DNA sequence: GACTATGCACG
DNA sequence: CGTGCAT
DNA sequence: AGTCATTCATG
DNA sequence: CATGAAT
């Protein structure tokens, strides 16, 4: 039957776990991949699905029910939704997730339904998942406890930054920009070298927000309060032309637009101006944009005060609009408000304990081939003797016994031999296999270096993120004013 | 949008809220339809002690979660005029499934307490685990010495849902009941409340991330 | 730039394109195995992917993801919609897809959405792919040309008759009722030992359908003529009971309902009988249906007529139906109306089909075994030779040669004998192989007999009938009269 | 629901009907906009021959496809209010794409005749094969590949090079060569009667 | 396949 | 108002 | 997560 | 008018 319960008790604790989970586990991202959970499953699924940049493209449904079979146990939509923004090159920096179709455009039109389009990751989520096989990462398993699955990415590249985040959970919220990637990575590596720098120098390196959709950027000093504290209120104005026109009238061109603002409805909260006739002057609204180029042209009258009207529209729409930072994002599992710094550092301390396990695991590896390597060599110079010992045994085990005893094998080494296919008694060939040793010995010692020597390590830190920003890297598109 | 039990009897008769049209379904199929009412909620529900009571009169669930328990809401409730005795909450055992019990508590303790106060609001408690059934993790070991781990009510049968949640006879009630006024308003009005940093703090103050 | 087409000509292409693939491969079912393309994809699918009886339900949407992505390319509301149809059991006699949560119901209330429930095969829907890996049904490739699949399911029982089908197509539509599953056996059964059979002694094993819905059947004349032509019109009707109520008031009492019927809309159809008084002395119409049972009870008025008011139901609401059977089917890639005769002489000759491929596959792989045994037989009268003879070799692709040409081996014995791991070399005990290639003979005897003698094979396929008819049999739920 | 032309221009503009509302949005967002409309058929459209002309009236695809030509329909139809030099018809190149084509062209035959005899009628060709190719053939000459299964796995860039720039595209236009012989086809495949409808499938068909 | 309404935090 | 994961 | 329209044959 | 795979 039936157990009695207070109100005061229940609503504490229901709040209590949804607060909980909403906050680390699905609005916010974790400070390391800059990854929300349903981010994270997207990539980790199609990965190990071989759904990738170099192999084709996959029907977006079939992607989709194997993250909500295996991984994140909610709706499609939502799954699907993310993957798709993943894919918008107007709202990320450097997009995880190409998409063959209709995935929306910058006007807000609803993308195609997952029945239509095919997608795969993108190159540079492979960086993301790099060496993901290696014990790099700690796993957890899924809801159905019939698969791990990761808990924070690799990350080859400092994503949080990079693309940025954002943002409602119950009793925080996040909003994070884009950045040039080629600067975070260089802020990156000289943070790496100099772990006491401060904002100012940093701001050498990471100048400030890089959008992917363009425009000018205005607050240097609001920038360096952002990234000093968290939060901070910079301002975002559209990259506009003038053209002259026959009949001696002008026309104002817009180029670039706002982070996060629809042409659509800026387009007609613009001809709305016009309409209401709320500044003297326009002509006529148009949108020109076409599938290569963004392009709004206001038309003005005969004589019309062109730097008044341009005005005008800055102040009373979204041509010009105010981003606020706000940077929240899961540090040792709970809310952190964090700057530039604590970014960088959880960052920085990621890559370190990555490349640590990798180091770890690869050397273990190499450890094991080189045992079985050194017994070979020996086992050439006795070919005859041994394969008669296993001839002279009654079975396998007995025969790795007889191994261990009469020559000093080891376990491990008696096993490889005993299971060697008979072919090879053709390819006896020492020569190779004590080339195989050296490189061997060579691999251990590197891999030893790093794993003893906190320099060394850092220096493939580095090493590494300037091969990922060679590769990776590209102009800035917002332009940057005080 | 509602689906009325056979017989009108505010004695026996009981209204269950359930999360969402699809696990509404299932259980306007394994109800007994002589005294078990059903009434589907559609995706999350409005914040009571959030929004303007102009948007809440508006609201197509409240509208008629009002004009079905047939009391009138606010000062001008009734108790003695409610058309079930038993107003039972059931949502999935998820994390979803404990913020919605969240908003439709704050509702009835908002513009219904009579009914709040009267022992009259509980909340059905569908099992956690299938190995025959468990609802404690220590019951599971129990049934482990003689799984599958439900996600939602989405994948239960109606056979199953009655037997287990439904069946008055076999299902584990929570009564909620007022043990202090006092208390139970800064509850909710921290938890529910329009103002952040009282809600942000408590959670600072209570909930262990480890 | 710009081609010129007829409207003769393109509305021609179009619609045969059209017509065409919505025949063979769309509405209507393949006569063998009684499934459409969608629902072969679907079982196969779930199948390959371990996703039956035997093992815990799936994600609804991952299975519909894996369908989309692999064999079928449309959209994923027809796939599921298909799945769920195969999962209700007051539409297919025998259900393939067991389903956990809200699948409908029979008052055709709209099913959970694929985020929500979750599936496997039933254990029969395992009978319809027994042997799938075999080779022995037809495959072909997938769009993709990624995948194989097949054309064909192996049906260990015949599911076109069972479960029946419908059925809209272009020039073509289908409707084929469902049977019982023991009484189409009888009939497949004796259809096999008297090819010839006619449809007067058919009957006597399978009377007439049996509806998952159970209820009364009415025509014998019309079933016979069904069964002879493909084509019949049939009358079903409810279970109906008088109770007597207190007051001399009566009760109808209603529990069983015609196939295709919607309760809910029934009882509705009744109600609005008795509100508008079009007959006299309906006094409340009440569905008391729960889940373990169905029943709708019409309260009557006292001193009602009740004969006159059931007559009234049977005539002007569905309370009473006529079935019209319509028994298309594709046969060689064609569509082709059907009795009951060509369709069970198909499933038997598919059946003889299967089971030769089948004992050809069983058999071909006993005797590439049976071939390397009796090579490893013989090396182990000469092992040391051998050891030799390999130690001499210059490499795999030498041994091999120089095994064929000094002591004739073949090359797969050759493969065989090259691959061992040299703990193979303890063992000297030919008898445990001699056992073994005596097993492989016996068997391969009994496989060529099937293959090699009609009646030996025939035999077997009753034999496996019957098996089928003990494990999966159920008392027929609908009623016959004429 | 439609997305219509920036400039009026019955001489240039170009109505285009595409099957479904996703690959709606691909052409309206790889179109020219300045002489280009969108009208997006949002499922399969009604049979004309087969429907009362009250229902072909309350139909949406269909009042908006008359007040969006504006050119009036049936007997009160006049080529020379209408609104496009062309009208291209641009579905999947998929079995039901094709039956969408055949439902389009009965509606024009049988309602806008004149529209149709004067050539202002066509058929876009997307392409079957990824460079590109539209013929089994030209694969051949390309392989000295993506199999495309309909316009939704397309981007706005590729729709257009391929198949809405009038510079880049292969087109069909339809006319009727034979009055007779196309009111004897066209009644055949889309009417109300079934039987010489599957005879013509019987007769015509290879099932092989 | 579009549309419709919520929560949560924040200018 | 609108954002993005959730229902 | 329901709602909405259409095709195709059929009696 | 429904039926059930499709758009
Ligand atoms: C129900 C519901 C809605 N509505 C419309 C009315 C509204 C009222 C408040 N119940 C419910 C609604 F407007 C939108 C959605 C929705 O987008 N997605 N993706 C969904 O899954 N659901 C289902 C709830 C989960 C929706
Ligand atoms: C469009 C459309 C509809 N409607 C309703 C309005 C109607 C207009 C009149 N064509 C279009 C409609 F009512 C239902 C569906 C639908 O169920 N499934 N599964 C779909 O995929 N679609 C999309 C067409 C493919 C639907
Ligand atoms: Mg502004
Ligand atoms: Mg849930
Ligand atoms: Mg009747
Ligand atoms: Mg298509």
């Amino acid at each position: 039957n039936i157990q009695n319960m207070s109100l005061e008790d229940i609503m504490g604790e229901r709040f209590g776990r949804y607060s909980k989970y909403i906050i680390q586990d699905r609005a916010l991202p974790d400070i390391r991949d800059g990854l929300k959970p349903v981010q994270r499953r997207i990539l980790y699924s199609m990965n190990k699905d071989s759904n990738t940049f170099d192999k084709s493209y996959r029907k977006s449904a079939k992607s989709v029910g194997n993250i909500m079979g295996n991984f994140h146990p909610h709706g499609d939509s939502s799954i699907y939704d993310a993957m798709v923004r993943m894919s918008q090159n107007w709202k990320n920096r450097e997009i995880l997730v190409e998409m063959h179709g209709n995935n929306g455009s910058m006007d807000g039109d609803p993308p195609a339904a997952m029945r239509y389009t095919e997608a795969r990751l993108s190159e540079i989520a492979g960086y993301l998942l790099q060496d993901i096989e290696k014990k790099t990462v700690p796993f957890a398993w899924n809801f159905d406890d019939t698969e791990k699955e990761p808990t924070v990415l690799p990350a080859a590249f400092p994503n949080l930054l990079v693309n940025g985040s954002t943002g409602i959970s119950a009793g925080y919220a996040t909003d994070i920009p884009p950045h040039n990637l080629a600067e975070v990575i260089d802020a990156a590596v000289y943070m790496i070298d100099h772990p006491t720098a401060k904002i100012d120098k940093l701001m050498e390196f990471l100048p400030g927000p890089d959008f992917p959709t363009g425009a000018i950027i205005q607050g240097r000093d609001e920038i360096k309060k952002a990234y000093e504290t968290g939060k901070g209120r910079v301002v975002v104005r559209s990259k506009t032309e003038i053209e002259k026109l026959k009949g001696g009238k002008e026309q104002i061109v817009i180029t670039e637009i706002p982070y996060e603002i629809n042409k659509a409805n800026l387009v007609k909260k613009i001809d709305d101006v016009r309409v209401n006739n709320k500044v003297a002057g326009i002509a006529e609204v148009r949108d020109e944009s076409d599938r290569d180029g963004l392009r709004i042209a206001i038309e003005l009258k005969k004589d019309a005060n062109t730097e008044l009207v341009l005005n005008y529209l800055f102040k009373y729409t979204d041509l010009q609009i105010n981003y606020n930072f706000n940077m929240v994002a899961i540090d040792n599992f709970t809310p952190r408000q964090v700057g530039i710094v604590p970014i960088l550092s959880s960052y920085i301390a990621h890559r370190r304990e990555v490349i640590l396990a990798r180091s770890r695991f690869d050397k273990e590896k190499a450890e094991k081939r080189l045992h079985i390597v050194e017994g070979l060599i020996r086992v050439i110079s006795i070919l005859d003797e041994v394969i008669a010992l296993i001839r002279a045994s009654e079975n396998k085990a007995d025969a790795k016994e007889n191994l261990k005893v009469s020559y000093d094998f080891t376990e491990e080494q008696a096993e490889a031999i005993v299971t060697l296919q008979l072919y090879r008694l053709t390819n006896t060939d020492v020569v190779v296999l004590q080339e195989e040793e050296a490189e061997l010995r060579e691999k251990i010692a590197m891999l030893a270096a790093i794993i003893g020597d906190e320099r060394t390590m850092y220096n493939l830190m580095k090493k590494e993120l300037r091969e990922v920003k060679k590769k990776f890297a590209t102009p800035r598109l917002s332009s940057l004013e005080d | 949008k509602l689906t009325p039990a056979q017989s009108k009897n505010p004695a026996k008769n009981e209204l269950y809220l359930v999360e969402g049209d699809s696990a509404g379904g299932s259980a306007k199929q394994g109800r007994d339809r002589k005294f078990q009412a059903i009434l589907p909620l559609r995706g999350k529900v409005i914040n009571t002690a959030k929004a303007k009571m102009a948007d809440i009169l508006k609201n197509e669930e409240i509208n008629t979660m009002i004009y079905t328990i047939g009391a009138g809401v606010g000062a001008d409730f009734s108790i003695e005029d409610a058309n079930y005795d038993k107003i039972i909450i059931m949502t999935d055992a998820d994390t979803d499934g404990a913020h919605i019990q969240t908003l439709l508590l704050t509702f009835f303790y908002r513009y219904m307490r009579p009914l709040v106060e009267a022992g009259h609001v509980y909340i059905a408690l569908p099992p956690l685990y299938k190995m025959a059934y468990a609802w404690t993790d220590g019951e599971l070991e129990e049934l482990r010495k003689q799984l599958q781990r439900y996600k939602g009510l989405g994948e239960m049968n109606a056979d199953q849902l009655w037997e287990t949640t439904m069946n008055p006879e076999t299902r584990t009630l929570i009564r909620v009941t007022i043990e202090d006024l006092a208390r139970a308003e800064r509850r909710v009005n921290v938890l529910m409340g329009d103002k952040v940093e009282p809600r942000r703090k408590w959670i600072e103050d209570n909930v262990k991330f480890t």
